[PDB]
């Protein structure tokens, strides 16, 4: 069916921004912790909190 | 002898030792590869300052300096503080002697291995009662030899007298009685196979470093190496000095390949008598067809008839 | 405070040393042996006490 | 595409709409601590290490 | 850096006209809008897939190969 | 008296070389930086 | 005994351990490791 507002439509140039969600994506139920205070480890490459 | 303290990571479900034992990191667990029961939770994965307990030993020291907000008066204070203590004379001029190990090195454009090899020589061959009259010049300069031999990059006597600035006998005894005690130190501790790098000659590495000074092409260079390793065969020279040796290969290789250099100018860049260099290229005439690489004149870059007779 | 904080006690004439937990050996590739900052410190003091002593 | 999400065609991007090419560089050396202690680039076994 | 195979809004084949539409270009002198009606592409996300192709991978051959045969 | 060692050559090329490799400017920080090479025009 | 290519003159040498890496032809000291020969898979997705 036909909408009843017309769509503005063309062509527009977008941008890929180094943001992925794979890159950010982070998830830790345990993992390793730091020497000093025993506390989960910073940052999702080494699997911190 | 002496308490145990120590702890073994075995399951006590398979009873299987040794255990087959997986280090999960991201998980941070230690567990059984048979049953999976974990052994040991919560594993350790900065905060300090980097200190090899083999190069200086366990020594823990701190310097004084200036802060945010600092009078200058309780500076020099404690600095003549620090300075006047007597249990770290042994301390303070091993350490000066690798400040100098570094100045000379630095001096040298020599790279960071070199240092390491000549620091760890000095600190094995440190306090030594059959190495106590050599002057420390001899002592520096052995050091820095046998460091450039260690890293298969070895430099020559000539290199090592044009930085410091010491006799050739007092070098020598020196050389050989930290060889001597090197190899002793080696035996008491970790066995070291020399697999060629306290050889006397070591042509093939100053044939690269020679030709670089006369700034000649790649392939005369490998073609004066070849010549240098087949100058080996050659009973008449195998007496002679590895520096001679390589210097006439590559006086032969230039002839060789028409390089526009003379004797005169390749005596004056590596310090070789002119007559020596004719000599050994006279003497080495007579072996053209085993000196020169076969495959380069079977290529036909260079021919056997340029050099010229004697 | 007569039992918890006399002003004598705030003078120090016998320093407590914390333990390794306090001051963890870290490692960079786990192969040197680099010290915390306060075993640093304590050795100093180590350093200091000895020199003292000697020269007393 | 509320909120400033966007609608992306999947057909479009099975065609190769802003598919990219990621390229990452590892890099590592085998140093010599000193005489014996030093680095060596093998493959490891679990026998003896 | 190369052309696509494809359309992407609409999966029409445009990666066999671009060699066709360089020598509309440089042979037949024509402009880009008349060059991309011939070979018809009427639609203009099929339009836009070759006007604003760039050919990067000319660029790309211009360095020596690193396993050479 | 040896030139070669009057003359420390490693003074300037390391005192060069740490201050372009680190933001340090001295013995002013973020001085030298890692040159962006995410897209041509950054 | 492995196979690489010398990144600037592209001639094939072979390798053991022992080996300083260093061209033998043009003595680019950058070598490449060549490529492997299993056949490797790809969805054409
Ligand atoms: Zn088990
Ligand atoms: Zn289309
Ligand atoms: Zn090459």
């Amino acid at each position: 069916k036909k909408l009843m507002a017309q769509i503005f439509f063309g062509p527009t140039y977008y941008q890929r921004l180094r943001h992925m969600v794979d890159d950010k994506i982070h998830a830790r139920a345990r993992g390793p912790m730091q020497v000093l205070t025993r506390q989960p480890v910073e940052g999702r490459s080494r699997d911190g909190g | 002898r002496g308490p145990n303290l120590n702890i073994v990571l075995t399951c006590p479900e398979c009873k299987v030792y040794p255990p087959k034992i997986v280090e999960r990191f991201s998980e941070g667990d230690v567990v059984c590869a048979l049953c999976g029961l974990v052994l040991s939770d919560k594993l350790v994965d900065r905060v300090g300052e980097a200190s090899n307990p083999l190069l200086d030993g366990n020594n823990l020291s701190t310097r004084i300096g200036k802060g945010e907000t600092t009078d200058m008066r309780f500076t020099k204070e404690l600095n003549k503080a620090q300075g006047k203590n007597v249990m770290d004379k042994k301390d303070n001029e091993v350490q000066a002697a690798f400040a100098k190990i570094t100045m000379l090195c630095d001096a040298a454009e020599l790279p960071k291995i070199v240092k390491d090899c000549a620091k760890e020589a000095y600190k094995l061959c440190h306090d030594e009662k059959t190495l106590k009259g050599k002057s420390m010049e001899s002592i520096m300069a052995a050091s820095i030899l046998i460091g450039c031999r260690r890293a298969e990059v070895a430099r020559t006597f000539k290199e090592i007298q044009s930085l410091i600035h010491v006799k050739t006998k007092e070098f020598g005894k020196t050389l050989n009685i930290m060889k001597n005690i090197l190899r002793g130190k080696s035996e008491d501790g970790f066995l070291k196979i020399d697999t060629d790098n306290m050889s006397g000659a070591q042509n093939l590495t100053y044939i690269p470093r020679f030709c670089s000074h006369l700034g000649l092409p790649m392939q005369v260079t490998t073609s004066a190496e070849y010549t240098a390793k087949k100058c080996k065969e050659i009973k008449e020279i195998a007496g002679k000095s590895p520096i001679t040796i390589a210097v006439v290969s590559i006086y032969l290789n230039i002839l060789l390949f028409q390089i526009p250099i003379t004797a005169a100018k390749v005596g004056q860049t590596l310090q070789v008598t002119e007559g020596t260099i004719k000599s050994g290229y006279k003497i080495l005439y007579e072996h053209r067809d085993k000196l020169v690489d076969p495959q380069l004149i079977a290529n036909g870059v260079v021919s056997l008839d340029n050099l010229p007779g004697v | 405070n007569e039992v918890f904080s006399r002003p004598e006690w705030m003078i120090l004439t016998c320093l407590p040393v914390p333990p390794p937990p306090v001051r963890p050996s870290i490692s960079f590739n786990e192969s040197q042996r680099g010290e915390d900052d306060l075993t640093f410190k304590l050795a100093d003091i180590l350093k200091a006490n000895i020199s003292l002593e000697t020269l007393e | 595409n509320q909120e400033d999400s966007m609608i992306m065609n999947q057909s479009s991007i099975d065609r190769g709409l802003f598919r990219s090419l990621f390229f990452r560089s590892y890099m590592d050396q085998e140093k010599k601590y000193g005489m014996s202690i030093t680095e060596t680039f093998e493959k490891p076994q679990r026998t003896n290490t | 850096m190369i052309v696509p195979v494809r359309c992407f809004s609409c999966g029409k084949v445009v990666g066999d006209k671009w060699e066709s539409y360089l020598n509309l270009l440089q042979e037949d002198e024509l402009d880009e809008g008349t060059a991309l009606s011939r070979l018809g592409l009427k639609r203009y996300c099929c339009r836009r897939m070759i006007l604003t192709h760039v050919d990067l991978i000319e660029k790309f051959l211009r360095y020596n190969p690193l396993e050479k045969r | 008296f040896n030139m070669k060692l009057a003359i420390n050559a490693k003074t300037i090329t390391s005192g060069l070389k740490y201050a372009l490799a680190t933001g340090n400017w001295g013995e002013r920080a973020g001085v030298s930086q890692v040159l962006n090479r995410y897209t041509y025009s950054s | 005994t492995l196979k690489y290519i010398c990144a600037e003159c592209s001639s094939k040498l072979s390798l053991s351990r022992t080996d300083a890496v260093r061209c033998k032809d043009c003595g680019h000291r950058i070598l490449l490791k060549a490529r492997t020969k299993r056949l490797v898979q790809f969805e054409a997705r």
